[PDB]
């Protein structure tokens, strides 16, 4: 699994909104620049496609050269418990379902040039809770071709119960490796999938082994961002300000243009990546039940006092068995409260 | 249009920002929610059994969905009883949540307007697919995308806006046109300006 | 005048002018070892450091202005009005 | 002068305590209490 | 009615959650009974009470505080150290900085 560095790629739309002629500063998830992406072969004389990591976001650029690449196959952990949320074409058109799969070992595809078509990429499917069929493409170039033309960038984000896909497609004249440039996406796809997601593959062409074939997987990672706009709405400028101090001073400057000088510059260096907990080892269960449901509850005029100490705090007990009427808080949330330390509680 | 069923108490915890049964793993709501949540009660026409997932080895995901019907060992699915003859704390509710956003696209679902003539060159106040301003209206020579509606200034200032009755470009100007000047004498002398 | 004979390169006067006003308690010259150290993180100086409030050197350091001054003066004894006119003129001391 | 700007500084440093009307002085308390929903309108707050 | 309270003392009601390891000299979010934060954790040398907690800075800033396992003592500073200055020529002379 040999690594390759991606010079400025990556660079997608993360907000809907329209923008002309701004230096907007943005803080989401991308592709960090000159990242040292992994790279996948297909050579015939291996098919391999194992079971990748989708974190925030990955960042899917395959060097194709006759319609190896087909598709992709999403999920959480590609079993029968699970729903995978599949987007493949079947040469003729493209369907995007997500139902409770039935998938191989090897989601393999045969070619029309070995007089075999037969789509094996699952079994069966049941309980389907979205499809849709759309036939927006012409048939794919089933006859193979003698060396690399065109490479297809894609970016996929999960957010809110909303899959959106990007996508981009460049005319080439390469042999190995991925070329250095900055290279921009569009939407294409928002749909509603309801599911989440943490693995992926992708679905390539076999002929009874591929000929040749290259893509290349990454992972987004929290940054900060500065981009340019034009009067059109492209972007025509991005520069990731944690990489270099000149970068840092664009941020800072407000500008991609500096003069001569020496100016002092903001913090983008570092970020946390690890999470550190610590709490007391209490593990007595607190009286929840002898004191919400006691056998006889005193009367308003003469309202008891209890205390609390030593214990741990789950109303999850509560959760099958009682409904509480009204439940709200003042000082804290009530959805902070599973994680907070009190010292005193009556 | 996320449609469920619950019970009348829980209709507190369909809300951005709460816990509960419903908030944790059955259905939670982002924190910048821009909708409308209804409910109202139907225990006469809702008779049956239905299901809830009770415990779960992780909170849910805002509009995140699982139909898991058997996690691990164990089912994690309860149910409750939906009738007559039972506890208003107990008894079946409708929900409907609804979902807006206001972008520059087109418009698809609207309200109920008549639409009048253009009147250009003068100070009016107009409304365009409900934004509700005050601005001078004439004809535009820019040139707009294929989808975009309105197009805004260095000031998030919206000067220009497509009608949608006749698909063309209007400009926006202020009613207020720069700085005027008066120059007068003493008032206990004269009263011209 | 500075003295040839001296490890120091400013005068006597010069000198006594030092060490009467007292630069340490504002923190002009205070490095970030002992602010990261922890025993002294009371200080007033390491707050400012660790809240972002830092202070620039000046460009110019006492030495140039010390060597600055040395010049003038001795460009006022030995020429005496006449070298801020154009080049310096030598003339003796008792006659200017 | 000296005595102005370190007066000046350490008022700027010390001036940090008020709580410009929101629940806390510190923005870590105000994080781990309230819930994005409603802790919006306090950081605002310290900010301006 | 429940009516809590949070001081400086040792807590007695906690929610459930699992201690893990300390990381020190490194740039990380902390959770010591419920005060989530940033910051660089380096074992500190101070003198605190016998029930004190954390203790604060002219500035209300927490800087040093006990983990609740071990019973130790733990300073807290800042990720970002100091100013950086940039040195560059004209951009259209060159990127070198
Ligand atoms: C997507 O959901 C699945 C199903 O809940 C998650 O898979 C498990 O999540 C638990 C949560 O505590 C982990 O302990 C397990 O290790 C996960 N894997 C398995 C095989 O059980 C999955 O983590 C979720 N993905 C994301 C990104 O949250
Ligand atoms: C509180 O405990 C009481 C018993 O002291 C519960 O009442 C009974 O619980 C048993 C559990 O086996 C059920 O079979 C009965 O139907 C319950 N009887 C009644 C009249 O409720 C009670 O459910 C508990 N909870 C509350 C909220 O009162
Ligand atoms: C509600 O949830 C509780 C908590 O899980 C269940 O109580 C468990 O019941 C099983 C089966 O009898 C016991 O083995 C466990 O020890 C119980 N756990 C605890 C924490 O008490 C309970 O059965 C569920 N159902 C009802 C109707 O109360
Ligand atoms: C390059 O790949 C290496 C692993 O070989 C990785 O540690 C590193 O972060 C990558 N990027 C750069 C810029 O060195
Ligand atoms: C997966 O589920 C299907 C449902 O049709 C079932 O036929 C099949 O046996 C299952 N496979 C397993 C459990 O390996
Ligand atoms: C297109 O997909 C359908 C299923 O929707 C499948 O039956 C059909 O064989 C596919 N067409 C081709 C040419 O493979
Ligand atoms: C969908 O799930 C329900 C609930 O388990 C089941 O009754 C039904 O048969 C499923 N549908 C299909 C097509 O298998
Ligand atoms: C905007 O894009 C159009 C094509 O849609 C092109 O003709 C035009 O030159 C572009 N204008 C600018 C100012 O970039
Ligand atoms: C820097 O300045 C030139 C000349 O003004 C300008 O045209 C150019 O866009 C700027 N360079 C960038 C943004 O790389
Ligand atoms: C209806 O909308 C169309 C399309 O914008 C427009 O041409 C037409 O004038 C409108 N009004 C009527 C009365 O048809
Ligand atoms: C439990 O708490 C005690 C007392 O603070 C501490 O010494 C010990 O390390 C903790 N952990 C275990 C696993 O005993």
């Amino acid at each position: 699994l040999t690594q390759v560095s991606s010079s400025r790629r990556g660079v997608y739309y993360n907000d809907d909104i329209f923008r002309s002629d701004v230096l907007h500063l943005t803080q989401d998830y991308f592709l960090p620049f000159h990242s040292n992406l992994t790279q996948y072969f297909s050579l015939n004389i291996y098919f391999d496609n194992p079971i990748l990591k989708f974190g925030d976001g990955v960042y899917f650029a395959a060097t194709e050269k006759s319609n190896v690449i087909r598709g992709w196959v999403f999920g959480s952990t590609f079993d029968n418990t699970t729903q995978s949320a599949i987007i493949v074409n079947n040469s003729t058109h493209i369907i995007i379902r997500v139902c409770y799969f039935n998938l191989c070992k090897d989601p393999m595809y045969t070619v029309s040039a070995g007089t075999q078509v037969s789509s094996w990429v699952y079994q069966s499917a049941f309980n389907c809770t979205y499809d849709r069929v759309e036939k927006s493409f012409q048939l794919d170039t089933s006859p193979k071709t003698g060396n690399f033309t065109d490479l297809r960038e894609f970016v996929f984000k999960n957010r809110d119960g909303f899959f959106t896909v990007y996508q981009t497609y460049t005319p080439v004249n390469l042999l190995r490796g991925l070329p250095s440039g900055l290279s921009v996406l569009k939407p294409i796809l928002k749909l509603p999938f309801g599911i989440n997601i943490t693995s992926f593959r992708v679905v390539m062409a076999m002929f009874s082994v591929p000929e040749s074939a290259a893509y290349y997987v990454g992972n987004l990672k929290q940054s900060t961002f500065m981009l340019s706009f034009n009067q059109n709405g492209t972007i025509v400028d991005a520069v990731d300000c944690s990489q270099d101090p000149l970068a840092e001073l664009k941020c800072t400057t407000k500008s991609f243009n500096v003069s001569k000088g020496i100016y002092q510059t903001s913090n983008f260096r570092v970020s946390p990546v690890t999470e550190v907990v610590r709490f007391p080892n209490i593990t007595n269960l607190c009286p929840f039940d002898k004191v919400f449901n006691a056998t006889r509850f005193p009367s308003v005029y003469a309202w008891e006092r209890t205390k609390i100490s030593d214990c741990v705090a789950d109303y999850t007990v509560f959760y099958n068995s009682t409904s509480f009427s009204t439940f709200n808080c003042y000082g804290v949330s009530p959805s902070k409260l599973i994680d907070l330390c009190f010292t005193s509680v009556y | 249009a996320d449609t469920f069923l619950i019970r009348f108490s829980e209709v507190r915890q369909v809300a951005p920002g709460q816990t509960g049964v419903i908030a944790d793993y059955n259905y939670k709501l982002p924190d910048d929610f821009t909708g409308c949540v209804i409910a109202w009660n139907t225990a006469k026409q809702d008779v049956g059994s239905y299901f809830y997932r009770s415990h779960r080895s992780s909170k849910l995901k805002p509009f995140e969905r699982d139909l898991s019907s058997e996690e691990n060992g164990v089912r994690t699915l309860s149910t409750y009883d939906f009738n007559q003859y039972v506890p208003l704390e107990y008894q079946a509710t409708r929900v409907v949540v609804l979902s807006f956003e206001l972008l520059n696209a087109p418009a698809t679902v609207c309200g109920p307007k008549l639409s009048t003539s253009l009147v250009k060159n003068q100070c009016v106040n107009f409304n365009f697919n409900g934004f509700k301003g005050t601005g001078v209206l004439t004809d535009s020579s820019k040139t707009f995308q294929s989808f975009q509606q309105f197009g805004r200034d260095a000031s998030d200032f919206t000067d220009s806006v497509r009608d949608p009755q006749t698909l063309r470009i209007l400009d926006i100007s202020p009613c207020s046109f720069g700085g005027v000047s008066v120059i007068t004498p003493g008032t206990n002398t004269s009263s011209a300006v | 005048l500075p003295d040839p004979l001296k490890p120091t390169k400013r005068s006597f006067i010069e000198d006594l002018l030092y060490n009467k006003v007292t630069l340490a308690d504002a923190g002009f010259m205070k490095q970030y070892a002992d602010c990261l150290g922890g025993i002294n993180a009371r200080d007033l100086i390491c707050a400012q450091k660790f809240n972002g409030l830092t202070v620039l050197p000046p460009l110019l350091t006492d030495d140039m202005i010390a060597a600055y001054t040395a010049a003038l003066i001795s460009g006022t004894a030995t020429a005496g009005w006449t070298f801020g006119a154009g080049a310096a003129l030598q003339i003796p001391f008792a006659m200017q | 002068v000296v005595n102005q700007n370190a007066q000046a500084l350490n008022t700027l440093v010390k001036q940090l305590s008020s709580n410009f009307g929101a629940i806390s002085s510190a923005l870590n308390d105000i994080l781990s209490r309230l819930d994005k929903v409603e802790a919006e309108v306090q950081i605002d707050r310290l900010i301006t």
